[PDB]
RNA sequence: CGCAAGACGGACCAGAGCGAAAGCAUUUGCCAAGAAUGUUUUCAUUAAUCAAGAACGAAAGUCGGAGGUUCGAAGACGAUCAGAUACCGUCGUAGUUCCGACCAUAAACGAUGCCGACUGGCGAUGCGGCGGCGUUAUUCCCAUGACCCGCCGGGCAGCUUCCGGGAAACCAAAGUCUUUGGGUUCCGGGGGGAGUAUGGUUGCAAAGCUGAAACUUAAAGGAAUUGACGGAAGGGCACCACC
């Protein structure tokens, strides 16, 4: 009824680089693995430069990427 | 892809019985035997066999209680 | 073609294969035959292309079946050609 | 078709088919076959039901078509529907859905049109009923029984 | 006049009129036989997706069905999504499908 | 980065691996002065190049032949697979039999030995 | 909220009626009969800018709500059916059918089957757009 | 499209003409 | 969840089939018609192409009735634009459908007359007939079914090349042409003026068919080749480009 009731603060790993997207290759594909699930895996688009290995704070694990 | 659990050929077999109908109710019984579905002895291969050679012996197929056997 | 072949005289079934009005002469591809099965016991003559109902006189009445170009016979042999 | 102290009994009405298998058997080089029948039952109760037969990609093709004459298969359509009344014409109401379950029906007609052309897989789509008799409480509740 | 394809590029061949089909993406009306066809077998269910419902799901091995879509486009619609690109002299008559993955196991 | 190699380069490293294969070694810095004595190369820069692609290349060639160019010892191996290969001496292995229509060509040619029958099946693909 | 007197180590059942395709998602969660149903939600609902009513976010935060009331009132599985619009129209699902799921099935809520059902023609009346058709 | 007008513009100036000269007469 | 109305035959449906062409896909029956193949049947030159004349002939349109779901010229609105009588969104008449009369036109395109003869190779597909080592159906066994292999007709097409031709693109025909002649019909003469003028004819209407000149001009046009250009496609690159 009022506001929402949302989910808490995620962690999540890269497992591997994909390649680079967007308009001027300001975006990047990743893979990354839910850190809590080991079998789990989503595809994200990820904005700073990443190098493998380390950990994001996703807000979601709702949202998932594609191309465009 | 075909079955999985490979006992859901006991039921179709069961289901054609209650029809009258022996003749395809065997072959979903015999199509199974011979598969993927070699896992050797899974517990549900007897009840499969002794309804194969039931119907074998109520039709009379030798030749099918051989490669059921074997 | 190996363009030499000869055409004068042709192999037995290998160039008698062909068309029977692409022959050097015209041959029929058809031939009568001698029969005389039980079903009626008499020495009768048939051709091989029926088009038409061939009676009998004893027991049966049929004794062929005009398909889409040779006959179906039936259950009595008799044949020959003879000679042609 | 009727309410008994929180407890609703339920009455057969007619069954149909999923989506998926229905379009995956469906595919190029083979020949689609279909008929239907309205049937009455030995009861009151009236069915209108619909079949469907393939071409079977046959034992050793080198070819890569399956298709049939139209000859082969008005046959093929004839004795799809003579199978269908003989079983459904005769047998009540519940020796009916007791023969479609394990789905005798259809293979039987699978063998009995096998000799003019091979054919794999024959269902039953659909079946609607159209009409049905009185509620008729003591033929209800045999069902429940 | 310069003839560019031998076919004119169509499939019509001994037959007079061939019905029109219409477009998925703009509608408009093409021949049967001029229309670039593509069938598309899709999972209902998208691949990262499948573990959250088989987790779900009170059967322990559901098979999830699949989504069978005929997709009928023109010329244009074909050439601005690049489902068709533009061909050499020479590699027009190539008739051969480009080839896709291998096969339809796993990763795709 | 960049940096691949010319092919005054290749060239050259060919011909002094050809005429001078017994002097490499193996190190960088030993097959750098065999090259500055069985030549001069003008440059020093490009004296460092062409000795680094000699070392290259006769690592190589120390494992299968190269097909660039040739050394003696594997023209000799050339020739040992090539005047006899232990897999036969006999022809083929002396005897060999055929199936029918075969054997009727051998009949109306005054052949009538050493056959075998068997009349499989028709047809092509059948 | 009164739920049923047993649920125990059963599950309640409830349909769940995804719509797909453009300009619009709707979830509307429902009987297994259909005949009665229960709370209803849009994506114009949560998200209002009138062009991100088919988005992702929109279709898992509508999910997101719906799936409370759900185990609120005691159903706790969901068989699906979708709906694309058909009809001699587009007949493929919109961006908001994969989004949906993922977010009502990882809030708590168990599936228990999925298909698909799109009203399909045997071939029926003209589309609207004329000819030419649509261009630009 | 250009030729198919060019026919048109001419077609209905003919038909005008025709009206004209009926008209005169 | 049930009912009504009108429209329409998906996927299956293909360089597949049938028809003179225009064209022709739900079931079952009836009515007449036709091609190909088979034949040691019949007739005995009965043929080929065509002024006159004749039948059929998409869509739109016209006249009189029925019907009118859907789409929709016209028209009324909402946007976009300096302008926007447009592209786009909403509504919507005629029309779209059926019955009976008219209208005779299309990129009615293979932009390629019809009939006949001769001249390469190869693999397929639809139909008929014939020949065959075998699997396969059933009643247990050569009824005729499916699959395999080969052969003979005519049909829609493809691949291949120093057949030969062509300005080239291309084409086993557009080949067998200065080494020119198998038979026959129709039709063309630089570009505009003009399918206009005019008279004839047909039509209820809309128009169709038949069809000039005065005057003007040295180019118009084809393939074909090389460049440049593209709000064409695929790769690659730059802080005088961007992030």
């Amino acid at each position: 009824m009022d506001t929402s009731r949302v989910q808490p603060i995620k962690l999540a790993r890269v497992t591997k680089v994909l390649g680079r997207t967007g308009s001027q290759g300001q975006c990047t594909q990743v893979r990354v693995e839910f850190m809590d699930d080991t079998s789990r895996s989503i595809i994200r688009n990820v904005k700073g430069p990443v190098r493998e290995g380390d950990v994001l704070t996703l807000l979601e694990s709702e949202r998932e990427a594609r191309r465009l | 892809a075909y079955f999985q659990r490979p006992e859901n050929a006991l039921k179709r077999a069961n289901e054609f019985l209650e029809v009258g109908k022996k003749q395809p109710a065997l072959d979903v019984l015999y199509d199974v035997m011979k598969s993927k579905k070699h896992r050797t002895w899974q517990k549900i291969h007897e009840p499969i066999m002794l309804k194969y050679l039931e119907l074998c012996v109520d039709l009379r197929k030798s030749h099918l209680a051989k490669e059921g056997l074997y | 073609m190996p363009l030499a072949k000869d055409l004068l005289h042709p192999s037995p079934e290998e160039e008698k294969r062909k068309h029977k009005k692409k022959r050097l002469v015209q041959s029929p591809n058809s031939y009568f035959m001698d029969v005389k099965c039980p079903g009626c016991y008499k020495i009768t003559t048939v051709f091989s292309h029926a088009q038409t109902v061939v009676l009998c006189v004893g027991c049966s009445t049929v004794l062929c079946q005009p398909t889409g170009g040779k006959a179906r016979l039936t259950e009595g042999c008799s044949f020959r050609r003879k000679q042609h | 078709e009727d309410v008994q102290g929180k407890n609703c009994l339920t009455n057969f009405h007619g069954m149909d088919l999923t989506r998926d298998k229905m379009c995956s058997m469906v595919k190029k080089w083979q020949t689609m076959i279909e008929a239907h029948v309205d049937v009455k039952t030995t009861d009151g109760y009236l069915l209108h039901l619909f079949c469907v037969g393939f071409t079977k990609k046959c034992n050793n093709q080198i070819r890569k078509t399956s298709y049939a004459q139209h000859q082969q298969v008005r046959q093929i359509r004839k004795k799809m529907m003579e199978i269908m009344t003989r079983e459904v014409q005769t047998n009540d109401l519940k020796e009916v859905v007791n023969k479609l379950i394990p789905d005798s029906i259809g293979k039987d007609i699978e063998k009995a049109c096998q000799s003019i052309y091979p054919l794999h897989d024959v269902f039953v789509r659909k079946v609607k009923m159209l009409k049905k008799p009185k509620f008729e409480l003591g033929k209800l509740m045999e069902l429940h029984g | 006049m310069t003839k560019k394809r031998r076919n004119n590029g169509r499939a019509k061949k001994g037959r007079g009129h061939v019905q029109p089909i219409r477009c998925t993406n703009c509608a408009c009306c093409v021949p049967k036989d001029k229309a670039i066809k593509k069938f598309v077998i899709r999972n209902i269910v998208e691949a990262a997706a499948v573990r959250d419902i088989s987790e779900v799901s009170v059967f322990d091995a559901y098979v999830l069905p699949k989504l069978y879509v005929k997709l009928h486009y023109c010329v244009s619609c074909a050439i601005h999504s690049k489902v068709v690109r533009n061909r050499s002299r020479e590699a027009r008559k190539d008739r051969t499908p480009p080839p896709r993955f291998r096969p339809a196991g796993a990763a795709p | 980065m960049g940096r691949v190699r010319t092919k005054t380069v290749k060239k050259a490293a060919r011909v002094i691996i050809e005429k001078y294969y017994t002097r490499l070694g193996n190190d960088f810095h030993t097959n750098k002065r065999v090259c500055e004595e069985i030549a001069i190369i003008p440059s020093k820069k490009l004296r460092n190049k062409i000795a680094g692609y000699v070392t290259h290349l006769m690592k190589r060639i120390q494992r299968g032949p190269v097909r660039g160019i040739s050394i003696k010892l594997q023209e000799e191996e050339r020739e040992r697979r090539d005047n006899y290969v232990p897999e036969v001496s006999a022809l083929d292995q002396e005897i060999i039999e055929v199936d029918p229509d075969t054997k009727e060509m051998l009949k109306l040619l005054d052949f009538g030995s050493l056959s075998n029958l068997q009349v499989t099946q028709p047809t092509v693909g059948m | 909220s009164l739920g049923p007197q047993v649920a125990e180590g059963e599950n309640v059942f409830g349909v769940c009626h995804i719509f797909a395709s453009f300009n619009d998602t709707f979830v509307h969660v429902t009987d297994l009969s259909g005949k009665e149903t229960i709370c209803r939600v849009t994506g114009g609902m949560k998200v209002k800018a009138d062009r991100d009513e088919s988005s992702p976010y929109a279709a898992m935060l509508a999910a997101q709500d719906v799936a409370q009331r759900c185990k609120e009132l005691g159903i706790t599985a969901l068989h699906i059916k979708l709906r694309a619009t058909g009809g001699n129209r587009t007949k493929t699902p919109g961006p908001g059918a994969q989004s949906a799921l993922r977010a009502l099935a990882r809030s708590g809520m168990k599936i228990g089957r999925i298909e698909d059902v799109t009203p399909i023609p045997s071939d029926s009346t003209r589309r609207k757009g004329g000819r030419r058709g649509r261009r630009l | 499209m250009r030729a198919k007008w060019r026919k048109k513009r001419m077609r209905r100036l003919k038909r005008k003409r025709r009206k004209m000269r009926q008209r005169s007469k």
